[PDB]
């Protein structure tokens, strides 16, 4: 039902580095926000990179 | 103009902007430059708001000529016009429909044609009470009941959420119409001499059968078979059969003697005709009855009796002459709630309590 | 998430499938659901307004089908009430509307009319006339009249198991209508000689017939007679209404009720002297 | 309504290896416990994970 | 009402082999225990396998 960090970024237009994407998570730059499974984050299929300011 | 109106401006003050990066700016009425206000919407807006002042009454929009428009336009009268049509589909009995229209025409004249949602409960009671002080207490009850139902249908068709008419109180109204007595009946009987002949027969036929005035002028001589008078009411629509073997010993009148007295004197297709051998309206048989009333020189408390009272006096006598179960079927009644209300005196003659 | 109207109507049909009702009954509701499909857009339930619901409802009321609007409104309301039970929405925007009061316009049948139809049923097969007299002598419904077997008759009786209600009665083979000139016994034996099958009312091929063809052919003899009415021309089911109306003045009212299959009680009355 | 260890892992937020699923049961990290029926656990229709820590 | 060896196993969470179910009966892993009737066993309606072991 959810999508892994890589499976979500791979679908993006400008696939950034893993670290950078992980940073948009701690900075709540992604809404709807992703949930932490065990060691990886599983975002939503409709989750988008909300760039504000 | 260069930019004209845009889409983002639709929700932003005049001296405010909104860059591509979701940022807002603060224009300057000196050179045209701008600064950085906020990132949020309502925040940057409120800032430009407190800068000069708020919007205004509505919306500007003043190009050169005009264009398409699709804003709000709610109205009460507009709804009322659509309400009168819905009523004609509820299957009504003609007359009843007119009653509603008479109550709706009074609302549109006593209440602005503004949006329904804008119609507060106050402006509804202001008009209502305006007719309660004039003695029209019964009118205020029908106007509020008809107006309240108009909104229930409005809510059903996506117009309003709540009915601000079900919050107001309904003005109670006691019957002021007096009751007729046997000793008063003969007095009017003798005062009807100067009046036509059909008035002295319609009064005796409306007290021996205890039938409604409207259903009294619609009975043909063909509705009498084997000594039985088959009468089909129009109000409730209840059919009955009144035997010719019925006479009141409190007035000295027979139904078989009064009936034949209308075949020679009157003579017509209807038991109660006019001087032209033609039927007579129900709103005229009572008229000629009121004349003899005032001419007879009587005196009652409040509103004087009427032709319809002949039905009340008939049942009042049919309850002591025979029984109660008799003056309950002849009138066409079936319920057991008005058998005690149509027996009241209202304060005319004290209910003489005998040994029984 | 998982919302939308249609998506619910699909999970709603299965719910009614477990309610445990008659077959034909479940079909009636389905036909109402399909009407709602092409009557309202496909969007979340919380988005559907009371206006759109009344816009579709009244649309069927103006077309002349006021009766259909009542069932569709009563069925669509049940769907939402069961939707709230699941936790989908919070309110039933259908309970704010008002069902249109419809008056029955299906004319009744008299004695003179029946005689005019029976004679006009000459061009029709030899089982229609028998079905007419039988439906009026027994006053039973067309549905059970087709499921009647000669094994049901036991020692001068007629065991009939109503499918609709489920009432169980036994009409003796001694009845006789004193207004048209028909006898229960003479009618039954007339079916054993002419027809001749497993069921009291069979076809020319000695085989049971459907309840949809018994009233179907009856219609042909109705429009062929050349009789005018007021509203909608009576049907085969009216023979049941005519049956009781006759037995009430032939024997007793308490007899007509027991014949039809009723249990509880539910025009020109006479004003007695006492 | 009771399901198996395989059917249960199929209806979760994230399906993991069967080995990990068996581990949670042994470590008692699911309310309520599966209860071994023969030689194959039987999860409850409402048996969800809890997860502990230190 | 008493179900048979096959009928009872055909109503469990996971249908097993006939010989397998026969093993539980001998290991008393069936509470309550089935009753001998003729040649087959008759289990109880609310009969369910249990574990008579405390590790």
């Amino acid at each position: 039902m959810y999508l892994t960090l890589q499976e979500w970024n791979a679908r993006q237009r400008r696939p950034r580095s893993l670290e950078t994407v992980r940073r948009w998570v701690r900075e709540s730059r992604i809404f709807p926000p992703p949930v932490k499974d065990g060691r990886e984050y599983l975002f939503h299929e409709s989750a988008v990179k909300v760039d504000l300011n | 103009m260069g930019r004209r109106r845009s889409h983002e401006r639709r929700d932003l003050p005049p001296n405010l902007y909104i860059r591509n990066n979701g940022y807002y700016c603060y224009r300057d009425p000196r050179t045209g430059k701008e600064f950085g206000l906020g990132r949020d919407r309502r925040i940057a807006i409120t800032e430009a708001i407190q800068a000069n002042i708020e919007l205004f009454s509505g919306h500007k929009h003043k190009p050169l000529t005009a264009r398409i428009n699709s804003d709000n336009s709610v109205t009460l009268h507009s709804w009322l016009d659509r309400y009168e049509k819905i009523l004609a589909s509820r299957g009504i009995k003609q007359k009843t429909l007119i009653n509603y229209m008479s109550k709706i025409k009074a609302i549109r004249r006593g209440l602005p044609d503004a949006p329904l949602e804008d119609i507060t409960t106050k402006e509804i009671a202001a008009m209502l009470n305006g007719y309660i002080d004039e003695g029209k207490a019964a009118s205020a009850k029908l106007i509020r009941s008809t107006l309240s139902d108009a909104f229930r249908e409005a809510i059903a068709e996506g117009h309003i959420t709540t009915n601000h008419v079900a919050a107001t109180r309904a003005a109670k109204s006691e019957v002021r119409r007096s009751r007729l007595t046997a000793d008063e009946y003969l007095k009017i009987y003798q005062a009807a001499e100067s009046s036509p002949c059909w008035l002295r027969l319609a009064m005796e036929l409306a007290v021996v059968t205890g039938q409604r005035v409207g259903d009294l002028c619609e009975m043909k001589w063909s509705d009498i078979v084997d000594g039985y008078l088959y009468v089909e009411q129009s109000k409730t629509g209840v059919k009955i059969a009144i035997p010719t073997a019925l006479h009141i010993d409190a007035l000295g009148i027979s139904m078989k003697e009064t009936l034949d007295k209308c075949k020679e004197i009157l003579g017509g297709e209807t038991i109660i005709a006019s001087t032209r051998r033609e039927p007579l309206s129900s709103g005229t048989v009572s008229r000629y009855f009121m004349r003899a009333r005032k001419a007879s020189g009587l005196s009652f408390e409040g509103d004087p009796p009427t032709f319809h009272e002949l039905r009340s006096l008939s049942a009042r006598l049919y309850e002591k002459q025979i029984s109660d179960k008799f003056a309950q079927h002849l009138l066409g009644h079936k319920s057991d709630t008005m058998a005690s209300q149509y027996r009241d005196d209202r304060g005319r003659e004290w209910d003489k309590i005998e040994i029984k």
